[PDB]
C-alpha cells in the first residue's frame, strides 16, 4: 500500500507541477527512504530538500516520476523507490519495480511478452496483410 | 628534416591548401602570360 | 490587508508623509539655472499647475515646461518612498 | 516570506503571489458576478452583458469606417448587436458541446445554467450598448 | 498505444531495457542466447515512442522495434 | 551554313565593340598624367583590349548577330578548337587524377593503416601512383580486360528489394 | 600571491600530426568521416576535453593570447596597407573631394576595372573603415608614421604569441590565480581602462590637439611640426593654446580653470570638419580616466581596506526573493561559461551602444560627410552586437546543463527564476503576440487601405496619426539643455535632437531627425523583434535542464538533435536548437534596424544644401509616405535602391554587383540543409558508395551524412552569411554612388 499521510521533501514550490488533468484523469507517487536530509533537482525545475526517513512526492507523468527515481540511484544511492498510480476515485496501482526486482535484472516468475520467434527480416509483406487486420509485425 | 614537422606537412588539409595553392596559381599564371584563350588556337 | 496568501503587511501611511515631506522641503531649497527660475523644483512644479489648471480642459503643450518638472519632482519623491518603505520593512523585520 | 506554495500544497503548479493572493485581489474576484454568491446564471449573464455590450460601442464609433459621418453612431451600434450576436452564438456553441447530462453542483457548469447565462448575456449586451446609445445621441 | 515487438536476434544484453524511460521493458528467462534472457514489453501502454530502446540496440539489424501508433495521453507525454 | 552567323573579322557589330571599349577606356586615360602609375596601368588595359579581339579576329571564331564569338560543338573539324580539343585535354587530366587516386587508395588498404593514410598521406606512396598517371587510358583497358577494375554484383553490399 | 608551475608541457610536432589527441573519443581516429567533423566541432570545447578547472583556465589563458595576436596582425596589416597602398596623403590635403582607398588589386583576367577612380591621381578600392578619419584625428601626417606603426603591431603581435606558448607551456598560473577577481577587477578598472584613458589624453593634448587644430586652420599637412616639436618646444603649444604658458602649476594648485582653453565642454561639431571637438574629447578622457582609476580602488586585495565581492551579494536579499544573490559568487569563479554569458551579453550591448553613439555625435572628422564610412560603422556594430547576443544565450544554456547544480542554488535568485519559468515564459508569449499585432498589424492595415483607395483610412502623418510624443518631448529637453539643465555646456550633445544643420563642403554632416507616426511604427517592429528573439534564448536557458515533454533534458547534454518522434515528437528541444532559432530572429531584427537606419537618413538627414540653404535629401523625404507600407518598403527601398548594384556591371562597383548575386545564392543554398534531414542523404550516398565498391575506389573512411545538428549549423551559417553578404553589397554600392 502506499500511505497518503507520508511526509514530502521540503519545496517553495514552483508553476512546473501538475495541473488539472492530475486531479480527474491520473497522478503519480513516488515514495523512498533516505538516510539523511539532502538537496536533490526536481524534475519539474528546483531544487528541493529531501528529508531524513520517508519521501512523498506526487507528478503528472510516470517519466517524472521515473526521471527522479534514476537521480535517486545515481547521485544519492537510494534502490528503495516505489512508483504508484493513482486514480481519482482513489484507487492505487503499484508500477514500479513491477515484482520487486528492477526490469534489467533477470527474474524467474517473468513471462515473456511482445516476442517474436523470427528475425526482422522475415516479416511478411504489407500486400498480404491488405484488407485483414492483421500487422506485419504481429 | 623533423620527422614530426614532415608527418604534420603530410596532414590531409595542409596537403590539400598547398597541392590547390600550387594548381591555382599555374592556372592563374598561364592566364597571366597567355590571356583570353576562349578556344584552343590551332 | 493580506500582501499575500496568509501574510499580513502593514502598510503604515506615515511612510508616505515622512516620504513627500523628505522630498518636498530639500526640492524647495532655490537654483540659479533658468528653467527653476530663482526658486526651487517644488514651487516651479506646484506654479505650473495652477498656471495650468487657469486653463483648465485645455492640457500642457509640448515643451511646456510643466512635464520636466512634474517628472523630475516624482522621481525625487518616488526614491524617497521606494527607499522609505525599505527603511519602514526593516525596522518591521521584514526582510 | 511573501511568495509561498500555492494552497499550501508545493507540487501543485501554481504559486501564491501578491497578484493572485492579496487580500485586493481576493477581494475584486470574488464579488464579479462571475464568481458572486447566490447570483442565478441568468442575472450572472445579465450584468457580464450589460458591462460589456456598453463599452463595446465606443471602438466603432469613433474609428469606423462611418466614423466621420452623421450616421457614425448609428453605425457604431450596428457594430456592436453584430459584434454581441457572434459572441452569443460563441456562447450557445460552447454550452452545446461542454456539457450533457452532468447535473454539477456548481450550477452553470450545466446545459440549462449555460443557456441561461447566454440568454442573459444576449439581451445585457444589446442593453448596455443600447444604453451607451442613448448617452453618446445625447451627449 | 505503441507496439513494441522483441525479435529472437536478441542476445539479452539488457541495454534496450536501462535506456528505457517509461519501464515499458524488462528482462526474463530464455534459453535462445548466452545470457538465458531476453528483453520483454509488458508495459507498452506507458511507451511514449522516445526510440532510445532501439538506440541502445547492438544487433544488426535491430532486436527490439518500436512500431507508433494510436496516440493517448499518456504517449503524447502530456503533463496537462 | 550557319547562315545567322559571320565571321567576327567581317562583323560590323564586333568591330563596334572594340571601338566602343577602347573610347571609354581612352576617356579613362585622359583624367591621368603621362608617366604615372595611374595611366600606365589604363594603357596595359587598352594594349590587352586591341590583342584579345585582334586574337579573335584572325582565328575564323564565328560570330552572332550581338557581334559576340559563338562556339560550334557538333563535332565538325572547322571548329575542333572549339570544344572537341578542350574536351580532350580534359578527360586526359581529369582521368590521370582519378586512375592514380583510384590506385593510391588499393595500395594502403593492403596495409595496416588503411585508415590513417586517408588523412595523413603516405606522400611518397602518392607521389609514386601519380608519377604513373600518364597512360592512364591503356592501364586502365587492360584492368577491364584483365578482370580487375569491376567487382562482381554478389559481392557488393545491396539493400533489401 | 602569484601562483606558477613550471616547464608543464613539452615544445614538440609529435602531436600535431595525432589529430584529435585532446580528446579521448577523438583520439582513436577515425571510422567514417563524422570523426573529421567532430575534430573540429570539439576543438575549443576545452571543458570536454579535461574535468579539470585549472586546466580548462590554463588552456583559456593562453588562447586568449592567440586571439590577440591576430588582432595585431590585423591591425598592423590596416596601417601597412595605408603606408603602402593609399592615397591618405592625398587625402589629408583634400579630404572633401578625395575618396579613400587602401586595396589594389593586381592586373589578372581583367579584374583591374575594381581599381576605382577615387582621387588624388589614385585607383583602388573605395574604404569605408574609417581608418584614414581614425588616422587624422591621431595627428597622423604621413606615410612613415603609419609604417612605423604596423612594424610595431608586428613586434606586439610576436610578443602576444611568445606570451601565449610562454603561460601555457612554461609559466602556466595555478587556479587560486584566475580566481583572484577582486584583483582583476581593481587591475582592469584602474590599470587597463583607467590609465588606458590617461594614456589616450596625453596623445589628445600633446600630439592630437595641435596638430589638427593647425590642420583645420588651413595649414598645409607637410608644414606641420612634427609631433614631438611639440612636447620639446612648449612655445609651438602655447602660440595654439596659451594656457600652456601657466604650465603644471595649475594642475597641482588647482586652478583647473586656467586649462579651459584645451579642456571644453562645448558640445555641438566643430563646423570645419563635421566632428566632436577634440578639446572635448581631451576632457572627456581625462574625466573618464579619474573615474576609473578610483573605481579600481573598490575591491579587497592584500591589504585590510576594500570590499569582499561575495560579501556585497551574500548583503543583497529582500522579502520577495528568498536567499538573494547568496551563491551567485561561486558560480561566477567556477563557471567560464557564467562569466562568457554576462561578458557577451555585456560586449554585444555595448557593440550597440557604439553604433547609435557614433552616428549621432561623430567623433572623427570628415566622418559624418563620409556617407559611406558613417553607414558601413553603424552596421558593422550593430551586426557584431547582435551575434555577441546571441553567444550570451548559448552560453548562459551551456552553463545550466553543465555547471548548474541544485545544491549551490537552493532559494537563491537563479532558483527562483527556474521555479516560475511558465509564468515568464507565458507572459513573454504574450506580450510577442501583443507587440506582432499592433506593430506589423498596422501596416497589413495601411498596405489594404492603400490598395483599397481608402488613404485617408490609414496610420499615417496626414491621416490616423501615432506621434511618438515621449521620444518628440526628450528631444525637446535635450534640445533647450544647454545653458539650463546643463548651464556649463554651449551647445546640444547631437543636432539629432535639434537644432543647426551642420554642413561640411555642400553636403549635411548632421540635422534634427523629426519623429512622426513612421518613426512610431518602426519603432515597435523593433520592440516585437527584440522579445521574440529574447522569448527564444530566454526559452532554451529556463527549459535547458528538463521541462515537462522531457524531464530529464541535462542528461542528453547542450547539443543534440531530438528526444526521438514520440510524446508527438521531440526536435529541436536542446539548449543548442534555441540559440539555432534565435539566430534566424537576430538576423530579422537586425536587418530591419539597419534598413530603418539607411532610409531614414537618406531620406531626411543626408543631401546638399545650396548657398541660399536649400535641402535636397538623398530620397527627398518620401520616407514619412512610404515607409508606412510593406508596398512602400518593397518600391521605394529594397526596388529603388537596388539600382546601384544591379546596374554595376562594367564599372568599378562590378564586385558589388557578383557578391550581390553570389550572396543570394549562398542564401538559397542554405535551404538544401535547412529544409531536409539527414535520412534521405544518407540514403543517396548508399547508392553513390555502391558506384565506388563496384569500381574498387570506396574510402576506407566511409562517407556518412552530416549529423542531424551539423545540418542545421550548416544551414544558419550559409543563411546568415548569404542574408548578411546580400545587404552589405547593396549598401556599399548604393552608398558609393550617391553619397
Ligand atoms: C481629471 C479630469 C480631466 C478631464 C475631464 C480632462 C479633459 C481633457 N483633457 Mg486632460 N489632462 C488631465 C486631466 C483631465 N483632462 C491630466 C491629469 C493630465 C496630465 C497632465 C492631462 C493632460 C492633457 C493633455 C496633454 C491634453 C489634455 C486634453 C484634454 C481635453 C481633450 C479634455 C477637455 C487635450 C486638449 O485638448 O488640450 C490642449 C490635450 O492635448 N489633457
Ligand atoms: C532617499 C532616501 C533615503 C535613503 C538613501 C535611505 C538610506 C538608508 N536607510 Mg532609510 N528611510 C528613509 C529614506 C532613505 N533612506 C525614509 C523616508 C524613512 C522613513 C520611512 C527611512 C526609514 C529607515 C529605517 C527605519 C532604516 C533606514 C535605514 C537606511 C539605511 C539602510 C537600508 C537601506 O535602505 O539601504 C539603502 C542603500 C544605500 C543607500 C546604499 C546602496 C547604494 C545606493 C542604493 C545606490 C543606488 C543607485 C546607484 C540606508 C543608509 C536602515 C538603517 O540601517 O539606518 C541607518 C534602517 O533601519 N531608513
Ligand atoms: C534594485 C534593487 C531593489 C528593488 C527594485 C526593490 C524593490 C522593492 N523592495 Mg526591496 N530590497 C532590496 C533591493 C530592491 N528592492 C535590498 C538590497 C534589500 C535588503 C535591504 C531589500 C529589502 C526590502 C525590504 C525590507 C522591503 C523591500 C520592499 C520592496 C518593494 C517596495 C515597494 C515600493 O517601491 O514602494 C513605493 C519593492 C518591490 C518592501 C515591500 O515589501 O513593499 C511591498 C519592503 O518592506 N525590500
Ligand atoms: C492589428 C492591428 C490593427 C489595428 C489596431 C487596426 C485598427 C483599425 N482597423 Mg484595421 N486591419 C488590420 C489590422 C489593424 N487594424 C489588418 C491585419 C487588416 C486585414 C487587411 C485590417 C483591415 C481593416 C479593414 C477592412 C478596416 C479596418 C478598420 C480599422 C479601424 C476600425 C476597427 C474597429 O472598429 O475594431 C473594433 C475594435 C474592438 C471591438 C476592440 C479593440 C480592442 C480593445 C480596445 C482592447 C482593450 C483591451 C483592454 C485595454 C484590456 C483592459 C482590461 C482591464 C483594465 C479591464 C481601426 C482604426 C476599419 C476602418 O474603417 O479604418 C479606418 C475598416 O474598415 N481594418
Ligand atoms: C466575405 C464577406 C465579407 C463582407 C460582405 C464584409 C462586409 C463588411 N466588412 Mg469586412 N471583413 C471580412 C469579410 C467581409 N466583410 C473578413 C474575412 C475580414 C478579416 C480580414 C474583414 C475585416 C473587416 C474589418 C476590420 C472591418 C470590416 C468592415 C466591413 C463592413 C464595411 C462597410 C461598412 O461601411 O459597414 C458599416 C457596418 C455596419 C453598418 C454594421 C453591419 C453589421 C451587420 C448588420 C451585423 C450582422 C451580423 C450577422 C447577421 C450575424 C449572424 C452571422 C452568423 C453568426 C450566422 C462591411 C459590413 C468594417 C466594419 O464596419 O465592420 C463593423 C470594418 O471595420 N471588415
Ligand atoms: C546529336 C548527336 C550528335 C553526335 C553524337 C555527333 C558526333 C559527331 N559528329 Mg556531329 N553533328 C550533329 C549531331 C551529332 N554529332 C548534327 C545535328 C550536325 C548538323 C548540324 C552535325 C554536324 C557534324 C559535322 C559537319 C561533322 C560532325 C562530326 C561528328 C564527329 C566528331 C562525332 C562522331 C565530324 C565528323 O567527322 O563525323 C564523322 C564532322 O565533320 N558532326
Ligand atoms: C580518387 C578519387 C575518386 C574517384 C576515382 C571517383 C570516381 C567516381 N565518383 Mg566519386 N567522389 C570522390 C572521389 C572519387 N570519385 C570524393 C572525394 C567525393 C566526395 C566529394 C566523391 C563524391 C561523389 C559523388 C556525390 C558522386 C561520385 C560519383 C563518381 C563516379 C562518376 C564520376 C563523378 O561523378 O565524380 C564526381 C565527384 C566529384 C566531383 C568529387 C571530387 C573528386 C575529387 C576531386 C577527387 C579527390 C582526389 C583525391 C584527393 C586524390 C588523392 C590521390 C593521391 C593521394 C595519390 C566515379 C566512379 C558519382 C557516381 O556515383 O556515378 C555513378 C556521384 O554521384 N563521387
Ligand atoms: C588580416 C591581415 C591582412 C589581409 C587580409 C591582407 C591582404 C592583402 N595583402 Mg597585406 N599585409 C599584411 C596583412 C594583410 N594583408 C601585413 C601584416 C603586412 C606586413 C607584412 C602585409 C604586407 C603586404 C604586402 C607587401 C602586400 C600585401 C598584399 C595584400 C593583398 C594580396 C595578398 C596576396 O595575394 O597573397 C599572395 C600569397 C603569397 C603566399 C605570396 C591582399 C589584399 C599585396 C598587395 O596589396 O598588392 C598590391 C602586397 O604586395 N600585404
Ligand atoms: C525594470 C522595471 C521592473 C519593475 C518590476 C518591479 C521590481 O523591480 O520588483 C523588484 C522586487 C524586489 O524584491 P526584493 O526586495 O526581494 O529584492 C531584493 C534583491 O536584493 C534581490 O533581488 O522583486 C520582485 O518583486 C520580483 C520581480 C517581479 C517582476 C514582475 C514584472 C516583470 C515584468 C516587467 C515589465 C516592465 C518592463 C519595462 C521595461 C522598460
Ligand atoms: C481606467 C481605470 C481602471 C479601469 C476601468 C474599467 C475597466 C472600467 C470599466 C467600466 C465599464 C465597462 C462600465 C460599464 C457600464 C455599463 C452600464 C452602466 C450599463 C447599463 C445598462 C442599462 C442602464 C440598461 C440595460 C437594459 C436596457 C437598456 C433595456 C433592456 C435590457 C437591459 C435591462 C439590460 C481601473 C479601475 C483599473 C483603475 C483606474 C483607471
Ligand atoms: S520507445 Fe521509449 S518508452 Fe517506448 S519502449 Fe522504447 S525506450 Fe521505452
Ligand atoms: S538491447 Fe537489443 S539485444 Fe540487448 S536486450 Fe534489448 S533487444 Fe536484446
Ligand atoms: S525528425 Fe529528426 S530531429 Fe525529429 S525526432 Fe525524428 S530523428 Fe529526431
Amino acid at each position: 500500500t502506499l500511505n497518503l499521510k507520508m511526509p514530502s521533501p521540503s519545496f517553495g514550490g514552483s508553476t512546473g507541477g501538475w495541473l488539472r488533468s492530475a486531479e480527474n484523469e491520473e497522478k503519480y507517487a513516488i515514495t523512498w527512504i533516505s538516510k539523511n536530509e539532502e538537496v536533490f533537482e526536481m524534475p519539474t525545475a528546483g531544487a528541493a530538500l529531501m528529508r531524513s526517513g520517508e519521501n512523498l512526492l506526487y507528478f503528472a507523468r510516470k517519466e517524472q516520476c521515473l526521471s527522479l527515481g534514476t537521480q535517486l540511484k545515481t547521485q544519492f544511492k537510494i534502490d528503495n523507490y516505489k512508483i504508484y498510480r493513482v486514480f481519482p476515485n482513489g484507487e492505487i496501482q503499484y508500477l514500479h519495480p513491477k515484482d520487486g526486482v528492477f526490469p534489467e535484472k533477470v527474474n524467474e516468475g517473468r513471462k515473456a511478452i511482445n516476442t517474436l520467434t523470427r528475425s526482422i527480416g522475415k516479416n511478411p509483406d504489407p500486400v498480404v496483410v491488405k484488407f485483414i487486420n492483421k500487422q506485419t509485425f504481429e | 628534416m623533423n620527422k614530426d614537422l614532415l608527418k604534420y606537412l603530410s596532414t590531409a588539409p595542409v596537403l590539400g591548401v598547398i597541392w590547390i595553392a600550387i594548381t591555382a596559381a599555374i592556372i592563374v599564371e598561364f592566364n597571366r602570360l597567355y590571356p583570353d584563350a576562349l578556344f584552343f588556337p590551332l | 490587508f493580506q500582501i499575500s496568501e496568509d501574510t499580513p503587511f502593514d502598510a503604515n501611511p506615515l511612510v508616505i508623509i515622512v516620504a513627500l515631506l523628505g522630498w518636498t522641503l530639500p526640492a524647495s531649497i532655490p537654483s540659479n539655472i533658468p528653467i527653476l527660475h530663482g526658486t526651487g523644483l517644488t514651487q516651479a512644479f506646484f506654479t505650473s499647475i495652477q498656471s495650468n489648471l487657469a486653463e483648465w480642459p485645455k492640457g500642457p503643450a509640448l515643451d511646456d515646461p510643466f512635464w520636466l518638472y512634474m517628472v523630475l519632482w516624482h522621481v525625487g519623491l518616488f526614491i524617497v518612498l521606494f527607499f522609505g518603505t525599505i527603511g519602514y520593512g526593516i525596522s518591521k523585520n521584514r526582510v | 516570506d511573501f511568495i509561498k506554495p500555492y494552497n499550501d500544497d508545493p507540487f501543485v503548479g501554481n504559486l501564491a503571489t501578491p497578484i493572485n493572493t492579496s487580500s485586493l485581489t481576493k477581494n475584486l474576484l470574488g464579488n464579479l458576478p462571475i464568481y458572486r454568491r447566490r447570483l442565478s446564471p441568468l442575472l450572472r449573464g445579465l450584468e457580464i452583458g450589460m458591462a460589456h455590450g456598453y463599452f463595446f460601442i465606443g471602438p466603432f464609433y469613433k474609428l469606423g469606417p462611418l466614423r466621420n459621418s452623421e450616421i457614425a453612431l448609428l453605425s457604431g451600434f450596428l457594430s456592436c448587436v453584430g459584434l454581441i450576436i457572434f459572441l452569443t452564438v460563441g456562447l450557445l456553441l460552447y454550452g452545446n458541446t461542454s456539457f450533457d447530462k452532468d447535473e454539477s453542483k456548481d450550477q452553470l457548469q450545466t446545459s440549462e445554467g449555460w443557456n441561461q447565462f447566454t440568454a442573459g448575456f444576449l439581451v445585457g449586451a444589446i442593453g448596455g450598448a443600447g444604453f451607451a446609445y442613448l448617452i453618446l445621441v445625447n451627449l | 498505444a505503441h507496439n513494441v515487438k522483441i525479435y529472437d536476434t536478441c542476445i539479452g544484453c539488457t541495454q534496450c531495457v536501462r535506456a528505457c524511460p517509461c519501464d515499458v521493458l524488462e528482462m526474463v528467462p530464455w534459453d535462445g542466447c548466452k545470457a538465458l534472457q531476453i528483453a520483454s514489453a509488458p508495459r507498452t501502454e506507458d511507451c511514449v515512442g522516445c526510440k532510445r530502446c532501439e538506440t541502445a540496440c547492438p544487433t544488426d539489424f535491430l532486436s527490439i522495434r518500436v512500431y507508433l501508433g494510436a496516440e493517448t495521453s499518456r504517449s503524447m507525454g502530456l503533463a496537462y | 551554313e550557319f547562315n545567322n552567323l559571320i565571321p567576327c573579322k567581317e562583323s560590323k557589330i564586333f568591330n563596334k565593340r572594340l571601338e566602343s571599349t577602347i573610347k571609354k577606356l581612352e576617356n579613362k586615360l585622359s583624367k591621368y598624367e603621362v608617366g604615372s602609375s595611374s595611366y600606365l596601368a589604363i594603357k596595359n588595359t587598352i594594349n590587352k583590349t586591341n590583342n584579345r579581339f585582334h586574337k579573335y579576329m584572325e582565328s575564323g571564331v564565328l560570330c552572332g548577330k550581338d557581334g559576340l564569338p559563338h562556339l560550334i560543338a557538333d563535332g565538325r573539324w572547322s571548329h575542333a578548337g572549339e570544344f572537341v580539343i578542350p574536351s580532350l585535354l580534359f578527360i586526359y587530366i581529369s582521368g590521370w587524377i582519378g586512375w592514380v587516386g583510384r590506385g593510391y587508395l588499393s595500395a594502403i588498404k593492403n596495409t595496416n593503416k588503411a585508415i590513417e593514410n586517408e588523412i595523413i598521406i603516405d606522400v611518397p606512396l602518392a607521389l609514386k601512383f601519380m608519377s604513373s598517371g600518364f597512360i592512364w587510358p591503356l592501364s586502365a583497358l587492360r584492368e577491364y580486360t584483365k578482370g580487375d577494375l569491376l567487382m562482381k554484383d554478389s559481392e557488393v553490399t545491396i539493400s533489401p528489394r | 600571491k602569484v601562483l606558477i608551475d613550471r616547464n608543464v608541457v613539452p615544445t614538440n610536432f609529435e602531436k600535431w600530426s595525432k589529430p584529435g589527441h585532446f580528446s579521448r573519443s577523438l583520439a582513436k581516429g577515425p571510422k567514417t568521416t563524422t570523426w573529421i567533423w567532430n575534430l573540429h566541432a570539439d576543438a575549443h570545447d576545452f571543458d570536454s576535453h579535461t574535468n579539470s578547472l585549472e586546466e580548462i583556465s590554463r588552456k583559456i589563458f593562453s588562447a586568449h593570447f592567440g586571439q590577440l595576436a591576430v588582432i595585431f596582425i590585423w591591425l598592423s596589416g590596416m596601417y601597412f596597407h595605408g603606408a603602402k597602398f593609399s592615397n591618405y596623403v592625398a587625402w589629408l590635403n583634400n579630404p572633401i573631394n578625395i575618396k579613400p582607398s587602401a586595396q589594389v588589386v593586381w592586373p589578372i583576367i581583367g579584374q583591374e576595372i575594381l581599381n576605382a577612380d577615387v582621387g588624388g591621381g589614385f585607383q583602388g578600392i573605395q574604404i569605408t573603415s574609417g581608418l584614414f578619419q581614425l588616422w587624422r584625428a591621431s595627428g597622423i601626417t604621413n606615410e612613415m608614421q603609419l609604417y612605423v606603426t604596423a612594424i610595431g603591431g608586428l613586434f606586439m603581435a610576436s610578443l602576444m604569441l611568445f606570451a601565449g606558448w610562454f603561460h601555457y607551456h612554461k609559466a602556466a598560473p595555478k587556479l587560486e590565480w584566475f580566481q583572484n577577481v577582486e584583483s582583476m577587477l581593481n587591475h582592469h578598472l584602474a590599470g587597463l581602462l583607467g590609465l588606458g584613458s590617461l594614456g589616450w589624453t596625453g596623445h589628445l593634448i600633446h600630439v592630437s590637439l595641435p596638430i589638427n587644430k593647425l590642420l583645420d586652420s588651413g595649414i598645409v599637412p607637410a608644414q606641420i611640426p612634427l609631433p614631438h616639436e611639440f612636447i620639446l618646444n612648449r612655445n609651438l603649444m602655447s602660440e595654439l593654446y596659451p594656457s600652456f604658458n601657466k604650465g603644471l602649476l595649475p594642475f597641482f594648485t588647482l586652478n583647473w580653470n586656467e586649462y579651459n582653453d584645451f579642456l571644453t565642454f562645448k558640445g555641438g561639431l566643430n563646423p570645419v570638419t563635421g566632428g566632436l571637438w577634440l578639446t572635448d574629447i581631451a576632457h572627456h578622457h581625462l574625466a573618464i580616466a579619474v573615474i576609473f582609476i578610483i573605481a579600481g580602488h573598490m575591491y579587497r586585495t592584500n591589504w585590510s581596506i576594500g570590499h569582499s565581492l561575495k560579501e556585497i551579494l551574500d548583503a543583497h536579499k529582500g522579502p520577495f526573493t528568498g536567499e538573494g544573490h547568496r551563491g551567485l559568487f561561486e558560480i561566477l569563479t567556477t563557471s567560464w561559461h557564467a562569466q562568457l554569458a554576462i561578458n557577451l551579453a555585456m560586449l554585444g550591448s555595448l557593440s550597440i551602444i557604439v553604433a547609435h553613439h557614433m552616428y549621432a555625435m561623430p567623433p572623427y572628422p570628415y566622418l559624418a560627410t563620409d556617407y559611406p564610412t558613417q553607414l558601413s560603422l553603424f552596421t558593422h556594430h550593430m551586426w557584431i552586437g547582435g551575434f555577441c547576443i546571441v553567444g550570451a544565450g548559448a552560453h548562459a544554456a551551456i552553463f545550466m546543463v553543465r555547471d548548474y547544480s541544485p545544491a549551490q542554488n537552493y532559494n537563491n535568485l537563479l532558483d527562483r527564476v527556474i521555479r516560475h519559468r511558465d509564468a515568464i515564459i507565458s507572459h513573454l508569449n504574450w506580450v510577442c503576440i501583443f507587440l506582432g499585432f499592433h506593430s506589423f498589424g498596422l501596416y497589413i492595415h495601411n498596405d489594404t487601405m492603400r490598395a483599397l483607395g481608402r488613404p485617408q483610412d490609414m496610420f499615417s502623418d496626414v491621416a490616423i496619426q501615432l506621434q511618438p510624443i515621449f521620444a518628440q518631448w526628450i528631444q525637446n529637453c535635450h534640445s533647450i539643455a544647454p545653458g539650463n539643465t546643463a548651464p556649463n555646456v554651449l551647445a546640444t550633445t547631437s543636432y539629432v535632437f535639434g537644432g543647426d544643420i551642420i554642413s561640411v563642403g555642400n553636403k549635411i554632416a548632421i540635422m534634427p531627425m523629426s519623429l512622426g507616426t513612421a518613426d512610431f511604427m518602426v519603432h515597435h517592429i523593433h520592440a516585437f523583434t527584440i522579445h521574440v528573439t529574447a522569448l527564444i534564448l530566454l526559452k532554451g536557458v529556463l527549459f535547458a535542464r528538463n521541462s515537462r515533454l522531457i524531464p530529464d533534458k541535462a542528461n542528453l547534454g547542450f547539443r543534440f538533435p531530438c528526444d526521438g518522434p514520440g510524446r508527438g515528437g521531440t526536435c529541436q528541444v536542446s539548449g543548442w536548437d534555441h540559440v539555432f532559432l534565435g539566430l534566424f530572429w537576430m538576423y530579422n531584427s537586425l536587418s530591419i534596424v539597419i534598413f530603418h537606419f539607411s532610409w531614414k537618413m537618406q531620406s531626411d538627414v543626408w543631401g546638399t544644401i545650396s548657398s541660399s540653404g536649400d535641402i535636397s535629401h538623398i530620397t527627398r523625404g518620401n520616407f514619412a509616405q512610404s515607409a508606412i507600407t510593406i508596398n512602400g518598403w518593397l518600391r521605394d527601398f529594397l526596388w529603388a535602391q537596388a539600382s546601384q548594384v544591379i546596374q554595376s556591371y562594367g564599372s568599378s562597383s562590378s564586385a558589388y554587383g557578383l557578391m550581390f548575386l553570389g550572396a543570394h545564392f549562398v542564401w538559397a543554398f542554405s535551404l538544401m540543409f535547412l529544409f531536409s534531414g539527414r535520412g534521405y542523404w544518407q540514403e543517396l550516398i548508399e547508392s553513390i558508395v555502391w558506384a565506388h565498391n563496384k569500381l574498387k575506389v570506396a574510402p576506407s573512411i566511409q562517407p556518412r551524412a552530416l549529423s542531424i545538428t551539423q545540418g542545421r549549423a550548416v544551414g544558419v551559417a550559409h543563411y546568415l552569411l548569404g542574408g548578411i553578404a546580400t545587404t552589405w553589397a547593396f549598401f556599399l554600392a548604393r552608398i558609393i554612388a550617391i553619397g
